């Protein structure tokens, strides 16, 4: 019960066949070329300006949400337990 | 500590009124919509009833290769891919339980036949011997 | 794409160095819930069997 | 039509439902498990009746037959 | 991952469904005991109202990373949100650089006129005084 | 449009990669027109210093044509 959407992912599923991403800013060539220089500066300086933030950024969270992950894990094992305890009670009851 | 609906880590978990249950804000507006009722228990619940959750910005710290180029490739395409290849082996499972739960019906009614067919054999073989 | 690139080499090879760590760190966390998810659901199943 | 921050909108929306099928294929996959696993416990449950019935059954009959 | 009443590290979280707020089912539950309220938003709750923490129900999940779909498309918004201020800082230094060159141009071009002049009145005046 | 999904992931990789390029060209722009914008303010001060000689050749000639 999807739109559009729904078509292309049953066929892309369906066909086992990925959508090709843009392989080209990886390879290029020396000697339309100014303008793919140009863009490789300004990407260079969103990574950098943005890897500046994420080490600093990263360096401060780089853990942070590794803490969060021991509140979450934590949680479904108790439950676990309150499961495994109602269990074991009724098979108890049916055997006796 | 995750969403009841998707199977993820929610940025903006909200929680109706109706049923105790954490869902991500985005998936369960969606529900609302498209049939005014919660999602597991089946109950009358609006857009208005729901309750948000304070999350303080959940953490999800930028890749040390972060940029636009990975962030609009490589990234963005393998998200695609897997909301794809996920729902299409979930609505495989769907049917595969479905039938299944019918075969078992099927068989399981077969064994009744034989243990009523039985319960008159016993008892009179029984009978017969106190005779 | 000199001065950027070798800042974001310098600057991914200090992250790299604490949060490839923090990554495997964080990567085994996210496993082990998945898992534990996984044990949830067949204890309910078992639950509302028994 | 052709521009770029309405193409994210889109892409939110169908995931949108991909979310919301991949819930109602979730509940009746794990709501037919539970019918599924009712039915073979309670079918060998049924099944030990039998080898119970068939044993007494046949005491029955060299008992009465010897007699 | 704490509790708001508190502070701790909660042994047994419940959230309310009246102030969405993960506290300690200990400490919240004294709380409801003392008075039928939400400590934070004061607003009227009761035990039963409180929600234990929960596995979803039968969809599996997988920690938050940044190789999950939704996660990678909230990250392309900040690339371009991001981008969309760097635009902001050329669109606005061009239009302090162009105005300084409109009046400089418009200085060179009211200027030049007074050296072409001055070069005419110098040379006429050796022109005219070397002739007598 | 109906639009191939795969064919969608390979027009939001042209569309960055096209956003990138008109995002590299403003910027290089600015700082040439910044650049030239320099190169007229050194002709505007030295065409003022080369009036200041003008106007002595003027004021020289003024003094000649007076005796």
């Amino acid at each position: 019960t999807d739109i559009m959407r729904n078509e292309f992912e049953r066929l892309a599923a369906r066909q086992p066949i990925e959508l090709l991403s843009m392989k080209r800013y990886e390879l290029p060539a020396p000697s339309e070329c100014v303008n793919n220089s140009m863009a490789q500066l300004e990407h260079q300086a969103v990574r950098i300006e943005n890897l500046e933030l994420m080490s600093q950024h990263g360096c401060n969270a780089w853990k942070v949400y590794n803490e969060n992950l021991v509140h979450m894990i934590e949680h479904a094992q108790k439950e676990l337990q309150k499961l495994r305890k109602h269990i074991q009670d009724l098979n108890w009851q049916r055997k006796n | 500590l995750i969403c009841s609906i998707s199977n993820e880590v929610p940025e903006h978990p909200c929680v109706s009124p109706v049923s105790n249950h954490v869902y991500e804000r985005r998936l369960i507006e969606k529900y609302i919509a498209e049939n005014g009722t919660d999602p597991i228990n089946n109950q009358p619940l609006s857009e208005e009833q729901l309750i948000d959750i304070k999350v303080a910005h959940p953490i999800r710290p930028k890749p040390p290769s972060a940029t636009s180029i990975p962030a609009i490739l490589k990234a963005l395409q393998d998200e695609w891919d897997a909301v794809m290849l996920h729902s299409f082996t979930l609505r495989q499972q769907l049917q595969t339980t479905r039938q299944e739960l019918s075969h078992a019906l099927y068989q399981h009614d077969a064994a009744c036949r034989v243990i009523a067919r039985l319960t008159k054999e016993v008892t009179a073989a029984r009978e017969a011997l106190a005779t | 794409m000199t001065t950027e690139a070798k800042r974001a080499a310098k600057m991914e090879k200090k992250m790299k160095i604490l949060l490839g760590g923090y990554q495997s760190r964080a990567m085994g966390l996210m496993k082990q819930l998945n898992d534990l998810w996984d044990q949830i659901e067949q204890a309910h199943l078992e639950l509302r069997t028994f």
